RNA sequence: AAACCGGGCACUACGGUGAGACGUGAAAACACCCGAUCCCAUUCCGACCUCGAUAUGUGGAAUCGUCUUGCGCCAUAUGUACUGAGAUUGUUCGGGAGACAUGGUCCAAGCCCGGUGA
RNA sequence: GUAGGCUCAAGCAAAUCUGCUCGUGAGCGUAAUGGUAUAAGCCUGCCUGACUGUGAGACCGACUGGUCGAACAGAGACGAA
């Protein structure tokens, strides 16, 4: 079969900007929340980072993602954004990383929509 | 560690490039996997055609909607497997067929009358037709393949 | 084909509706594709596929007269028109509706330009007489076409 | 693989026909390994001809 | 001589209600139809028998994907789009505060 | 003519007498059905077994 | 391989296409396999002794 | 190199006419009735270089009693290959020339019941530049042949060849020999005696003409 | 600092999707090469996915480039079919395909993180 | 009903698994038509929203009458959300 495009979701009441998305490679962690009208990346949190890359050890794990996303929630409460919706990719699922992330955001307290 | 694998690391891999016209040292062929499937008039229901399979293979068949069962071997289990039945080869000329990428065997009653593990507990595998074997290997061209086999199949008899 | 009489063995439906033909054209002209001869129409109209086979014996049994031997077969004909469409009819001493009529025969559309026949293999002279003998079954009009 | 769903294992050990030893695993079926030696079992069986068997007898 | 078929069906009235920049108030039923001919875009809700409705009040816009064919309608709506509540409430009195 | 099917009751256990009309078949079945569902008036989630439709 | 690959240019032309054939003759089957344990020097030639002891004269029919 | 090589055909001298025009104003069905019942065939003169934007073009007309002399005396393939002198000026007696052009008849309508010239269409073709043109094929030595003469018949598969041709050395026909062909054998694409310059659009494993045997 | 390179998001059929040939792994990035102990994967299997590990190997599979190209897609004819109004039993005025033919595969382009420049 | 996972049919190579072409041609109890690929299809776990009282606004129309539906209150099912 031939794999149609992806569609973000459709819009029902209300415009929800703020949207969470995540990538994992063999070296490092990132995530980013991305502003949806202008396009933007309102924040970002990665272990590839100059402030970031030297105080943790290993930065590709499953700790590394944990604190990335509690780096990140941080970061989101002091720029006042309270909500972010989440966004999975074509093979991730709630499941090692991506449940470190998002448990590690929702613990640092940025409600999910 | 392991006499199979060790074997073809260390001697088969450099003649191998030696031997033929490469590019890389990642364009050798290896060993990807075993599938062992029985022969085709058997009996789906007796014991004895589940428990012949299980023995020789060291893990848990599938049986699919019942009308096939099969078996996939890949890593150390596949190696150990491999090094049983190139030893038990040793004893008699049982004949194989080198097809574009692969290995053909044919696992009758009569290897495992050789086999000197299997000697006991043969009434499993009396009233049994036999297996087929197949030897997946990466290889591009089926002269790869008969010099792979070729290199894995020694005896110290000649 | 079904030997000499030329309809389908079998269709989707039995009784098909009437339909127009008298208009109708090639609107990019027309050229042979097999032969180096033929006969097309210049009018457009129905023909059975009695006329057409017709037409056809009427040509194969020329050249059969004209050239024997081993040049007897020289001669290769293509039917390019072919009868596709039932029609039907009631029979005499019935009032006007039940329903609809038993089919009878098949017909052909026949277009303005459409190339009947197409002939190979033979004299020029033989193609033209042909032709003349072929056109005078058919109930339209038809010119001789040829290959430039 | 999975658990509680394949056979137990163990080490036995092969003696080739020059005395080398080799370890490998099995299916469980014995209470102890074994060591079991190989021999020249080849067993290769050849028939006579029709030349052959006239000359073992009319010569 | 007698036939078999005299049977047809009452009238179903499918198509479009609402076309192409047209003014809908909410509940208003764009695209009756059997089967999703038009997929539902933006503030456009389907009902079970794939019947397309608006939910905001606005102008109906159609939207056409080019590879494969697929149909789409969209409401635009009159007074623009609405935040979150929750930001409302608090990004907005952070707003208003600075 | 003949019916394939009939109706039944599931009435509550409550003893308010509220029962849903439901369909089953006459084909033949030994086990008679039960749920657990809404009783409006009690105001909570009851068990419902079938009897007989009278 | 690199070695291998360099080696192959400096060579004369007939020479090098003679060089550039690949060689598909099939490995020995008498040279050993490594294990755990050296061969037994008095074991090969007692087993093809006793072998050659049972398949001396013929077996009866 | 951009001249006949020798053993080759050329354009015939008989037919080397040039064609007359005069500008047409307008397109569409009306001026094109009226072009016709006034005894003119509508016509457009275009280049390659830009396909977009039109090309170009002019609108003009020519003569339908000369392009009708042309087509029957050349055949319709003859006239689709071969070069054209045309002369387009002002009026009919006029020596205002607007321009005078080497051009290709890329392509003409007839009328599928009455064979009248509906539209011409020629493409400008001066040297350097490159055309996709349609050839015919000439049979010749069909007397000479054993299939032939053992009384075998003959299937002609393809009667014209498409190639890219420079527009200097555009061949007006492919001379086909059947000397040397029995009973059996096939002609393919591959085998035509072009020049090298030309590069042929189909695949050279494309059977041409076979001569296959007669019923015994 | 302003340019270039790598990764993620965003724009998009002239920006799509296949095939062939030639290259490329910058002190960096991506992927592979290795393993299956815990999480996960398999109605058998580390094949897929997942989780661990890699001072430096390889671009064999994928990923990046350059050209050739096949379908598509975009733009444009000329002519014909068909058609709205009108009866000189359609002598007028308008619209205009399909299939051919000709060219192209543009231009422009935002945010963040890392490196070289600094 | 919900949550999670998976992707058919046909052709070719090996001659029922594994890979390559192609794209709705498989399936969706039941006729035909329209629709459908991280599903509306197939599997597994748990369930009974196959609830109660209402409903802005529209689509059919001689009338009787029929269809879609955001949302509100009570009680619940599945899901980390
Ligand atoms: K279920
Ligand atoms: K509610
Ligand atoms: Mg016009
Ligand atoms: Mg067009
Ligand atoms: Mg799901």
């Amino acid at each position: 079969v031939i794999p149609p495009a992806v569609r973000p979701p459709r819009l029902f009441d209300y415009l929800k900007p703020y949207v969470l998305k995540m990538h994992f490679t063999n070296k490092f962690v990132h995530a980013q929340v991305i502003h949806s009208p202008t396009a933007t990346v309102a924040c970002a949190a990665s272990s590839q980072e100059k402030a970031l890359r030297e105080t943790m050890g290993v930065t590709r794990d499953v700790a590394a993602a944990s604190k990335i996303g509690k780096i990140l929630g941080e970061r989101l409460l002091m720029k006042d954004i309270p909500a972010v919706a989440i966004h999975m990719k074509k093979e991730q699922r709630y499941h090692g990383k991506v449940k470190a992330v998002i448990d590690s955001v929702r613990e640092a307290g940025v409600k999910l929509l | 560690m392991f006499p199979l694998n060790f074997h073809y690391e260390d001697v088969l891999r450099q003649d191998l490039l030696l031997k033929l016209n490469y590019a890389n040292v990642m364009e050798v062929p290896g060993l990807c996997e075993i599938r062992v499937v029985p022969k085709a008039p058997y009996n789906f229901i007796i014991k004895n055609g589940k428990l012949a399979m299980e023995i020789p293979c060291g893990q848990k068949f599938i049986q699919t909607q019942d009308l096939a069962r099969q078996s996939t071997l890949r890593g150390h289990g596949m190696s150990n497997f491999l090094v049983r039945i190139l030893t038990v080869m040793s004893l008699l000329d049982f004949p194989v067929e080198i097809r574009k990428n692969s290995i053909q065997f044919s696992m009758e009653t009569e290897f495992c009358e050789f086999s000197p593990e299997l000697e006991d507990h043969f009434e499993i595998f009396e009233h049994i037709r036999g297996f087929n074997v197949t030897i997946i290997t990466s290889a591009n061209t089926q002269d790869e393949t008969l010099l792979l086999w070729s290199g894995f199949l020694q005896k110290d008899e000649g | 084909k079904k030997g000499d009489v030329l309809y389908p063995k079998r269709t989707k439906y039995s009784k098909y509706r009437k339909g127009r033909c008298s208009r109708g054209c090639k609107p990019d002209g027309t050229k042979l594709g097999f032969g180096r001869y033929g006969i097309k129409s210049c009018k457009a109209g129905r023909l059975s596929y009695r006329a057409i086979e017709a037409a056809r014996r009427a040509i194969i049994g020329h050249f059969h007269r004209a050239m024997s031997g081993q040049f007897r077969r020289n001669g290769k004909i293509w039917v390019r028109v072919f009868a596709d469409l039932p029609i039907t009819g009631k029979p005499t001493e019935v009032r006007m509706g039940r329903g609809k009529g038993n089919p009878t025969g098949w017909i052909a559309r026949v277009s303005t330009g459409q190339i009947l026949f197409e002939m190979d293999g033979v004299s020029l002279a033989n193609a033209r007489q042909a032709a003349t003998l072929a056109a005078h079954k058919l109930c339209l009009s038809t010119k001789f076409v040829q290959w430039s | 693989m999975k658990k509680g769903v394949h056979p137990q294992m163990q080490w036995i050990s092969y003696v080739t026909q020059s005395g080398r030893l080799m370890h490998v695993m099995m299916t469980r079926i014995h209470h102890v390994g074994k060591v079991y030696h190989f021999g020249a079992k080849r067993q290769l069986a050849q028939s006579i001809g029709q030349i052959a068997k006239f000359k073992r007898r009319f010569n | 001589g007698s036939t078999k078929n005299g049977r047809d069906s009452k009238p179903k009235n499918l198509g479009v209600k609402k076309f192409g920049g047209e003014n809908v108030i909410p509940g208003n039923i764009i695209v009756r139809q059997r089967g999703t001919r038009f997929h539902p875009g933006d503030y456009v809700g389907i009902g079970k028998d794939h019947t397309l409705f608006a939910l905001k009040e606005g102008r109906v816009r159609f939207e056409k994907n080019k590879i494969t064919g697929r149909k789409w309608i969209h409401v635009d709506p009159k007074g623009g789009h609405v935040l979150h509540p929750i930001y409302t409430r608090a990004a907005a009195t952070k707003s208003t505060q600075m | 003519r003949k019916k394939t099917f009939m109706f039944i009751r599931l009435v509550s256990a409550a003893g308010t007498g509220f029962f849903y009309v439901k369909r089953k078949s006459s084909k033949g079945l030994l086990e008679k059905l039960e749920f657990r569902k809404y009783d409006p008036r009690v105001n909570r989630h009851v068990l419902f077994t079938e009897q007989k439709m009278k | 391989l690199n070695m291998k690959k360099a080696a192959i240019e400096a060579l004369p032309e007939k020479l090098k296409m003679a060089a550039l054939e690949p060689d598909l003759t099939p490995f020995p089957a008498n040279r050993g396999m490594a294990t755990l344990t050296p061969p037994i020097e008095g074991y090969l030639e007692k087993v093809m002794d006793a072998a050659k002891k049972s398949s001396s004269k013929e077996k009866l029919r | 190199q951009l001249e006949y090589l020798p053993g080759f055909p050329r354009p015939d001298a008989k037919h080397a006419e040039t064609i007359l025009a005069v500008p047409r104003s307008d397109s569409g069905k009306n001026i094109s009735a009226k072009e016709r019942k006034a005894g003119r065939v509508p016509s457009i003169i275009f280049e390659q270089e830009d396909g977009q934007h039109g090309g170009n073009k002019r609108l003009v007309s020519v003569q339908t009693n000369q392009i009708r002399k042309l087509v029957t005396h050349l055949g319709y393939s003859f006239f689709l290959s071969r070069l054209f002198d045309v002369e387009v000026r002002s009026e009919i007696g006029s020596d205002e020339v607007i321009e005078k052009v080497r051009a290709l008849p890329r392509s003409i309508h007839l009328h599928s019941g009455t064979d009248a010239p509906l539209n011409v269409t020629f493409i400008r073709a001066p040297p350097g530049t490159l055309l996709k043109v349609d050839i015919p094929l000439v049979f010749i030595g069909d007397d000479v042949s054993p299939g032939l003469k053992k009384g075998a018949s003959l299937n002609t598969i393809k009667r014209t060849v498409k190639f890219l041709c420079p527009a200097e050395i555009v061949p007006p026909y492919i001379e086909v020999d059947l000397s040397l062909l029995d009973v059996g054998q096939k002609l393919v694409a591959g085998d035509l005696k072009v020049h090298p310059a030309l590069k042929l659009i189909r695949p050279k494993d494309e059977p041409i003409v076979k001569i296959a045997g007669g019923r015994v």
